[PDB]
Order: C-alpha cells, then structure tokens, then sequence
C-alpha cells in the first residue's frame, strides 16, 4: 500500500513524497460553516431549521427544481436571509489555496455555491463547482441567456425584487444546479479525466449523500489514499443498501478518518507538512485586506 | 440530458 500508516501522519508522509503530485479535493457544506453558511445536517443551525415562514409543501421544495419553477419566491427570500454580511474563506479554503500555489492541486470539485473557493483564489481551471454557483445568474429563456454578474444578483435579492431580465424580462436564475436538475457537462469531463492520474483524495465538510457526486469517491484508482477530514465519518457503505470508504476493517489499507473541524484538520495537515506558519499568515492577512476592502 | 442532482 502507499501509506505506510493509517493516519494524518502517514498521509502527510505520503504528501512530500515523490508519487504524490496530484491531489483532488472533494468538498461540500462543512467546509463553509465556519464561514457563515448553514450546512443541512446541523440540526441547530442548518438549513431545514426555521423553513415553516415559507409555506412549502415538504421541506425539501425549496431546493428543487420542479417547485422553484412554479414559486421561485421562497428560495430568494431565503437567499436574502442567509446572504452573508462579508465572504471570508475559512482556513480548510486557504489549505487548497496552498495546495494550488504549491502545484499539488489538480482539482477541486466542489458542492458548494457560496463562491468563496474563488474568493481564496482558486481559479476557474482549478474548479469543478459540480451544483453550480452564484458566482454568475442567466437568464432562463434560450433565446436570451443575458448573464448577470452577482453584483446585479444581490442588488434583486435584497431589494425583494424577483430578478427579471433587462432584454426580455424573463426570470434571471443563479447559476446553480437545484435538485431534479442536470449537472454541467464539465462535471463529468472532468471526471473522466482528472481520476486517471490522481495521488491523494483529500474529501472534506461533506456527507457524501448527494448524487452522482458522492460517487467520486469510487472513481479514484484502487491505490490512491483516501483522507476524510469531516466531524462524522462519512462515506461508509450502508449496511442495508449494501445487500464505499474502508477506515477500519482488518482489509483497511488506504482511507484515513479525521473526525473534528475542517479547519482545525487542516491546520493540524499543515502543521506536520510544515506549512503551518504559512497557512497562518496567509488567513491573517486575506481576511485583514477583505476588511479594509470594507 | 446528463445524471440528475438527487439526495
Ligand atoms: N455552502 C454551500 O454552498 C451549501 C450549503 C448548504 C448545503 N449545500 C448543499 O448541500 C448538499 C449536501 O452537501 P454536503 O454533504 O456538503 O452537506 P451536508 O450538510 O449533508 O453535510 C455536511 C457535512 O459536513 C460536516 N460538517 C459541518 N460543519 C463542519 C465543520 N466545520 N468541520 C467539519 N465537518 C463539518 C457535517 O457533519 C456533515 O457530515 C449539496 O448538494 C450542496 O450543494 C451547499
Ligand atoms: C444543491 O444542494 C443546491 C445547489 C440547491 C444547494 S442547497 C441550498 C444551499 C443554500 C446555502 C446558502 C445560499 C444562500 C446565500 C449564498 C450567497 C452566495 C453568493
Ligand atoms: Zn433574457
């Protein structure tokens, strides 16, 4: 096997070795809530938590593509509710950043739709933003598709106003890929490629239940290291669909579980790969010049 | 039309 241990110390040791030169991230909602963007398995503080103000038939509605192509009100007001006061990526986001500036990152797939992987500055060929982004709005006629900056997309949803195109006042719909919805083509071009050559899989702040891309997982070859750095240890087979990640059977020989805090995991990553001063230098003073950019 | 987003 690559590893010679199942821990964060034996991947570190696998990192600055010669065979690893390409890593894929795989990310989804725990690697913003530190960031201010509910996941939806917090019972707490998570998406499903206060959604009866909006009337919807299910829970589930509001997210899918069927409803918000009859009602597409409640998912801007509830866009307007959690739209963040400033985008500060979290340190997990940082990480990536210096995976990218080291030359280790070959791809970030991300669930995420907040934006802030490219706030870090990660860049579009760096990116699969597998359900899309707010980054960019279209209009929905195909014989329109005026596209939006999010600059416009913001200015609609805080004034209210369900955002009409200027050319054809046709609805003007985030980027995003809602439930029921294809996903982009690039999500499955890129797969078919990037997983010929991967190193490491590092899959991080996601439950690994939406499909296909919980499927990534399996697309990497046999041998290439699996690290999950997430609060629960997600990724498992189910025993009862099973009539999957691999961390503990006497078979085990590639997946790694760190359960706690994605930034603290990858805080604790650095440390070992002695980029620790690095990484805290480089949070320090993105966010110190996002503020005086305020 | 590609795989669909599903829970
Ligand atoms: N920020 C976003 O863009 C956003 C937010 C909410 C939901 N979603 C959507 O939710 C769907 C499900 O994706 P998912 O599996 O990523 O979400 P999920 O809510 O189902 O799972 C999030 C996972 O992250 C873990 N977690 C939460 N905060 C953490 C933290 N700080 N450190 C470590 N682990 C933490 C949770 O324990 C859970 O396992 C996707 O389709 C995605 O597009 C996206
Ligand atoms: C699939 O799971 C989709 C893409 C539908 C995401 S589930 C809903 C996630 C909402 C998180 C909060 C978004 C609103 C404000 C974000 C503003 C970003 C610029
Ligand atoms: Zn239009």
């Amino acid at each position: 096997r690559l590893l010679d241990e199942l821990t964060l110390e034996g991947v570190a040791r696998y990192m600055q070795s010669e065979r690893c030169r390409r890593v894929i991230c795989l990310v989804g909602a725990g690697i913003s809530t530190s960031a201010g963007i509910p996941d939806f398995r917090s019972p707490s503080t998570g998406l499903y938590d206060n959604l009866e103000k909006y009337h919807l038939p299910y829970p589930e509605a509001i997210f899918e593509i069927s409803y918000f192509k009859k009602h597409p009100e409640p998912f801007f007001a509830l866009a307007k509710e959690l739209y963040p006061g400033q985008f500060k990526p979290t340190i997990c986001h940082y990480f990536m950043r210096l995976l990218k500036d080291k030359g280790l990152l070959l791809r970030c797939y991300t669930q995420n739709i907040d934006t802030l992987e490219r706030i870090a500055g990660l860049e579009q060929e760096d990116l699969v933003e597998a359900h899309g982004t707010f980054y960019t709005s279209h209009c929905v006629s195909a014989s329109c598709r005026h596209e939006y900056p999010l600059s416009w997309m913001k200015e609609k949803i805080f004034s209210e106003v369900t955002p009409k195109c200027e050319d054809c006042q046709s609805l003007v719909k985030p980027d995003i890929v809602f439930f029921g919805e294809s996903l982009p083509a690039r999500f499955f071009s890129c797969m078919q490629s990037d997983f010929l050559k991967v190193d490491l899989l590092l899959v991080m702040g996601t439950s690994l239940q939406v499909q296909p891309f919980a499927s990534l997982i399996s697309k990497a070859p046999l041998s290439t290291p699996r690290l999950l750095i997430n609060k629960e240890k997600a990724g498992q087979s189910d025993p009862f669909l099973g009539m999957g990640m691999d961390f503990d059977s006497k078979k085990a020989y590639r997946d790694v579980a760190w359960l706690g805090e994605c930034d603290q995991g990858c805080l604790a990553l650095a440390e070992l790969l002695g980029w620790k001063k690095e990484l805290e230098d480089l949070v320090r003073r993105e966010h110190a010049s996002i503020d005086a950019q305020s | 039309a590609l795989p669909k987003k599903y829970g």
